[PDB]
């Protein structure tokens, strides 16, 4: 990682999908009216921190 | 077929039209056709009269009086 | 807060155009544009000329849509050909291949939209002749070094 | 708590909640339904009646229908926090708490959703290991489009924390993946949130609850922040949000925390989960010791000649002492629930087929029990009385009389339509508790009543009303299609009346129940399931028929038509060989049978009008068009006599002998018996006997008949086999296995639509029957089992098929139907059929 990877808390605006793929490495993801939102600016991933390729 | 004897007649459906209004599998009323036994009179060997299907009677279907119940 | 929308939104396959509960779905209703009307729109303009697999990029304008074929260079050779059995025996096949149009191809590559990384006409003129499958070029003519040999078109949209 | 007792409480509707269990097979329906009735204790009390239809019992079984009542009280502090509704306050201590009878039975079922219309409340359950699960998602689709507000426990907590070992935080994650998974269904389908308010079961409303239904168990988030609240000096509703679990419990500090950062001890973990672990691993490591401590910090009871045995056993004893599995579950129902006085209001637009505005609509959202008797049948259920039928059945509007004379509405009832409308009282109004009967004079709205002998006029999907201008009942989505589908015939042949009584007995019983006989003398029942069809056979067996009974296939129903040109010059001759006939066999344009059917192509049609519609359209010949004799069979038939003999004298006296023969020919097919696809018969000329005492219609039919199936051999004969629409419900990924499956079965796809197209696909195929036999199975293999079938007939489509030759695609259905006729093996030839000029 470059860079402190940070995800906007907003819609994405996406299907009623995959929310447990976020939920999984804990991105804290809702639903709020069908579109997948982000639930709070959170930083993923720190500087020199490995990638996940679930997470890519 | 009567249900006490499971004994095979011929029966026939008196008044019009009526074969539209058995319905094979259906329950039927048996009486007679009045003669002592006696094949009616230019009909052979039907003995027997129709007189009720699905317990409504035939002769109040005809006239249209009364409607078939469902089943 | 949409504020004059200009929206580029990209949709392909054009066979008269659909319409059968299909389309978008997604883009066209929080667009505000139909759903039912935007491909009677999109008829106009794959109608007669091009039948056959359109790109088309619908501009949205308030609740507009305005079907442009993206200068669909692969459906005007297409359209160029002998042309118009519309359907019930389009059925054989689609890949009619005879035909001539030596300028009519010629205005197909001014529609390119000037994108070409060309010099104009001179350039332009062998990327779509080259391109044809179904009108190898003019007449009596095969296509590949008769394209080089281009003496027509070349000053005159410059 | 006897009868009059709970004739006041249902009067009491603010304080009802008529709900359903909503879940997986096998996800612990039965445990949480055990768990409630032990602990109803007012109205059950003692392990009820959760599967009640034997086998259900032995293997756990939700199969199906029956039965509960539950009344708690309450709470005075707890009241206040009832939200719904008009200022109530929703009224008095004690609730009604009615649950009904899930089917597991992912199938989609005519008696899930039954169930569920009424359903003014939903308990989900959803398994933190195995999580969401399409079998939810199924049940609940169909619940929110009914309007269905779930409520959600997550089940099977001890095998996270015993077997797995199960990680405090990573519980955490899974909790929230699942809850959120069911979230996917809820937000999409809400019809429309927000006017059906956010319905949202999260975890900080404390909604969700958590799972052990097999050590009863039971896990309040509301239950927590009332101990804790006197504890941190904090604050009920402040808690509830923290311990909601970005959550920051900084010891250090003393610091409320959004604060995963430094190292960030969640909430749910430090004061929740932590002591329960430790009750868990203090428990069955046999440390005697700290099991003591942890017992006195949290103040775990002890409770009687139950000290004895070590760790699972204590495990039991100290979760249940501690965490009322019940209560919990109770709790949830009581607060945010589905009041019928809440819930009608939303749900009228779903409910009524008629008028909103209508006298009787407004009446279903005030509950008024003044209103016009509005009665949703519901089911006939399950009455070892098998001597009939008791309905169950829902109060909306009025009350319910011991013997009201109610007019009896069968599903597809508009009021200017006198038909199938039975005016008759009802017997008894009942309480179904769930096996028993007990006898109430009056039903209030919004109340579950059972209904007595409506059961001759309720085969199946009923609405009673008093009201003349009453507004039947949108009943009809409970289909998801019972094409699975058995004929059922008596080993006894003397059987056949208890058989006959028995699917008028099913089908009352059952409203997925569908009988209807087929055009090959069997009857079919069919079934939303494989597994509700093989449920159904074993009842028709065991109660309903008491019968002895062979299930075979579908044996499906063949047809047969004509290729092309007769290549012979087909005579006849009669039995007394004076009378010869001549004819010729053509097709059946294609377009044109359809059009007869349709019927564009009246056999009643006025000749020379309707020879137009032939002639110019068709590319009928005008002439013959209009010298149409016969539509055969029967006949309104596809399958023609054109008279193409115009001046054989005798003709007129010949005409009905021709008919006569033409309709037998065709019902009597040569090659199978075996009606009759498309096929025109040509007359020729027609060689006299003189008399006509010897132009018999005994002569006559012979030879209509033999050269008609003359005409037919030369005619290159061919079979037909029909070919079905299906549509099937997709989440996208799902598309992909639908069309593997086509694939083996031959068929064909239709077309391919989305709905707001993340929206669930709709793919629609061709499927032969014949092949179409496991589907559900074959296609959920692929899926992985998001794979959910509907089916039609559509079609009747030709085969090119000779049977002429046994080639053996189309003459093998033909050699086993003429067998089964006794029937000849064969013999298809020309040699009997022609008597050379």
């Amino acid at each position: 990682a470059p860079c402190e990877v940070t995800v906007p808390a907003q819609n994405t605006g996406l299907g009623p999908e995959k929310t447990s793929f976020f939920q999984a490495l804990g991105i804290t993801t809702k639903i709020s009216r069908g579109t997948i939102e982000i639930l709070s600016d959170v930083q993923l991933i720190k500087t020199g921190d490995k990638v996940g390729a679930s997470e890519a | 077929q009567l249900i006490k004897n499971g004994k095979k007649i011929t029966a026939f459906v008196p008044r019009d039209g009526s074969l539209n209004y058995i319905e094979e599998n259906d329950e039927v009323l048996v009486a007679g056709f009045g003669r002592k036994g006696h094949a009616v009179g230019d009909i052979p060997g039907v003995r027997f009269k129709v007189v009720k299907v699905a317990n409504v009677s035939l002769l109040a279907l005809y006239k249209e009086k009364k409607e078939r119940p469902r089943s | 807060d949409p504020t004059e929308v200009k929206l580029v939104y990209l949709r392909c396959v054009g066979g008269e155009v659909g319409a059968t509960s299909s389309l978008a779905p997604k883009i066209g209703p929080l667009g505000l544009s139909p759903k039912k009307i935007g491909d009677d729109i999109a008829k106009a303009t794959s109608d007669w000329k091009g039948l056959k697999i359109t790109v088309c990029l619908t501009i949205q304008n308030r609740q507009a849509a305005i079907s442009v074929v993206p200068s669909a260079a692969s459906l005007i050779i297409k359209a160029l050909k002998e042309p118009p059995r519309d359907r019930k025996k389009q059925k054989n096949i689609k890949h009619s291949g005879n035909i001539g149009f030596e300028d009519i191809l010629a205005i197909a590559r001014v529609m390119r939209p000037r994108s070409m990384a060309r010099e104009l006409k001179g350039t332009c003129k062998e990327v779509l002749g080259t391109a044809q499958s179904v009108g190898c070029t003019v007449d009596g003519k095969h296509p590949h070094d008769v394209i080089d040999e281009l003496n027509e078109g070349s000053i005159e949209v410059p | 708590f006897t009868v009059d007792e709970i004739r006041g409480l249902m009067d009491k509707k603010r304080n009802i909640r008529n709900m359903s269990v909503i879940a997986h097979v096998d996800h612990g329906k039965s445990t949480l339904t055990d768990s409630l009735v032990s602990k109803a204790g007012i109205i059950a009390g003692a392990t009820r009646f959760t599967d009640t239809r034997k086998d259900e019992q032995e293997r756990c079984i939700t199969i199906k229908s029956t039965a509960i009542s539950m009344y708690f009280e309450v709470e005075e502090k707890d009241l206040v926090f009832i939200t719904h509704p008009d200022q109530r306050e929703k009224e008095c201590k004690g609730f009604l708490i009615n649950l009904i009878d899930s089917p597991g039975h992912v199938d989609f079922s005519s008696e899930v959703t039954a169930a569920l219309r009424v359903t003014d409340g939903a308990l989900v359950v959803v398994d933190c290991v195995s999580g969401v699960c399409v079998q939810t998602e199924t049940v609940l689709r169909q619940a929110i489009a009914e309007r269905i507000k779930p409520i959600l426990f997550m089940n099977k907590m001890d095998r996270a924390l015993l077997e797995l070992q199960l990680d405090a935080e990573e519980l955490y994650q899974t909790f929230q993946r699942i809850v959120e998974n069911v979230n996917v269904i809820i937000a999409t389908y809400n019809d429309d949130g927000g006017p059906m308010g956010e319905v949202r079961v999260d975890p900080s409303k404390g909604s969700v609850g958590f799972g052990s239904g097999l050590h009863g168990w039971a896990f309040t988030l509301k239950q927590f922040s009332e101990m804790y609240s006197e504890k941190f000096k904090i604050d009920v509703v402040k808690l509830m949000n923290r311990l909601w679990g970005e959550n920051f419990f900084n010891a250090k500090t003393k610091k409320w925390q959004k604060q995963k950062e430094a190292d960030n001890k969640r909430s749910f973990c430090m004061y929740i989960l932590d002591p329960i672990y430790k009750v868990f691993d203090a428990i069955m490591n046999y440390k005697k010791e700290e099991i003591g401590t942890l017992l006195e910090k949290i103040g775990v009871t002890l409770k009687h000649e139950d000290k004895d045995k070590d760790g699972k056993a204590l495990l039991k004893t100290v979760m249940r002492t501690w965490l009322p599995a019940g209560e919990a579950l109770l709790q949830m129902i009581a607060i945010h629930l589905p009041s019928p006085v809440v819930a009608q209001k939303y749900r009228m637009e779903m409910l009524y087929e008629g008028p909103h505005d209508d006298e009787a609509a407004i009446a279903v959202k005030s509950c008024d029990p003044d209103g016009p008797l509005m009665m949703y049948i519901s089911k006939m259920v399950p009455t070892s009385d098998k001597g009939r039928f008791y309905a169950f059945g829902r109060v909306f509007a009025g009350k319910v009389a011991t013997g009201q004379k109610c007019r009896i509405m069968g599903p597809n009832y508009t009021p200017g339509k006198k038909e199938d409308l039975y005016e008759k009282a009802i017997q008894r109004t009942i309480l179904m508790m769930g096996r028993y009967v007990e006898a109430i004079e009056d039903v209030p709205s919004g109340n579950i009543c059972g209904l007595v002998g409506v059961d001759q006029f309720l085969v199946k999907t009923g609405t009673i009303t008093t009201f003349k201008d009453a507004h039947n009942m949108k009943v009809m989505k409970f289909s998801v299609s019972p094409v699975v589908r058995v004929a059922v015939e008596p080993k006894n042949p003397a059987d056949l009346p208890k058989l006959v009584e028995g699917l008028k007995r099913l089908a009352k019983s059952d409203p997925m129940v569908q009988c209807i006989i087929e055009e090959s003398g069997e009857h079919i029942i069919a079934g939303a399931g494989e597994l509700h069809l093989e449920i159904c056979l074993k009842d028709l067996e065991e109660d309903h028929a008491c019968i002895p009974l062979k299930k075979s296939d579908p044996v499906v129903s063949y047809r047969e038509t004509v290729s092309e040109e007769s290549d012979q010059m087909c005579l006849s001759k009669s039995p007394n060989k004076h009378n010869r006939l001549l004819m010729k066999a053509l097709p059946m344009p294609d377009g044109l049978p359809e059009d007869i059917d349709n019927g564009d192509v009246s056999a009643k049609d006025e000749f020379k009008a309707r020879a137009r519609y032939l002639s110019e359209k068709y590319d009928y010949d005008v002439t013959e068009a209009r010298k149409i004799w016969c539509f055969g069979p029967d006949g309104t038939g596809p399958n023609f006599i054109l008279d193409c003999t115009k001046s054989v004298q005798y003709l007129n006296e010949i005409k009905d002998s021709v008919v006569a023969g033409f309709q037998w020919a065709s019902k009597e097919g040569i090659l199978a018996d075996e009606n009759l696809r498309g096929v025109r018969f040509n007359i020729y000329d027609v060689t006299l006997h003189a008399d006509a005492i010897h132009r018999g219609g005994g002569q006559i039919i012979p030879t209509t008949r033999r050269c008609l199936y003359a005409a037919a051999i030369t005619a290159k004969p061919r079979l037909m086999e029909p070919v079905y629409l299906c549509e099937i419900q997709c989440p996208e990924v799902a598309v992909g296995g639908i069309y593997g499956v086509l694939n083996r079965r031959r068929g064909h796809v239709f077309e391919e639509n989305q709905v707001v197209g993340t929206p669930m696909f709709v793919v629609k195929a061709y499927l032969p029957v014949n092949e179409s036999f496991g589907f559900t199975a074959d296609l959920r293999s692929n899926t992985g089992g998001q794979a959910f079938p509907q089916c039609v007939f559509d079609h009747w489509q030709v085969l090119p098929g000779d049977p002429s030759e046994p080639s053996s695609k189309p003459y093998a259905i033909v050699q086993d139907t003429r067998k089964r006729k006794g029937l000849k093996e064969g013999l298809p030839d020309l040699s009997q059929y022609l008597d050379k000029l």
